[PDB]
């Protein structure tokens, strides 16, 4: 999970992370989510774009972004604190 | 008339399995049985 080693073995990556926020995941499974989100933007280089959208009843950008950010350090950044506040309550429906 | 323990015995029969599969789900979340089984809660009230 090296700087040096990720970016030899890939190509730039549009990535785009959605997390399921339904009523389904609170407990042992939202503080997973919660620290594995953390845990996959670590491995991205600065190249990589991301975006994360939880889908719910509707899906939506908790993010304040709305789009592809660049994914700096800083930008990395923002999001955890976005993913670091998420509730746990409605319906999957996959298809929204 | 007598047949009135063979209907409604599997009345009730049916009704708790109605009642086992019944699947919660913590906070407020339904998966598709559950959805179908409260439509399905309207056919034993219509019954009784
Ligand atoms: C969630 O926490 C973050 C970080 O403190 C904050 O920016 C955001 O406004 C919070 N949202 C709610 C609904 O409390
Ligand atoms: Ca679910």
């Amino acid at each position: 999970r090296r700087p040096w080693y990720i970016q030899g073995a890939a190509s730039p990556k549009d990535m785009l992370i959605l997390v399921d926020v339904s009523g389904s995941v609170s407990g042992l499974t939202l503080k997973l989510i919660r620290t594995s989100v953390s845990e996959m933007l670590e491995t991205l280089s600065d190249d990589d774009f991301v975006n994360v959208a939880s889908f719910n009843s509707n899906a939506q950008d908790v993010s304040c972004f709305q789009h592809l950010v660049q994914a700096n350090v800083r930008n990395k950044k923002v999001l955890k604190d976005a993913v670091n506040n998420i509730t746990a309550k409605g319906i999957t429906d996959y298809k929204k | 008339w007598k047949p009135f323990e063979t209907i409604i015995l599997l009345t009730i029969f049916a009704n708790c399995v109605a009642l086992a599969v019944y699947l919660p789900m913590p906070e407020d979340d339904n998966n598709s049985l559950n959805l179908g089984l409260e439509k399905l809660e309207y056919f034993f009230l219509t019954v009784f």
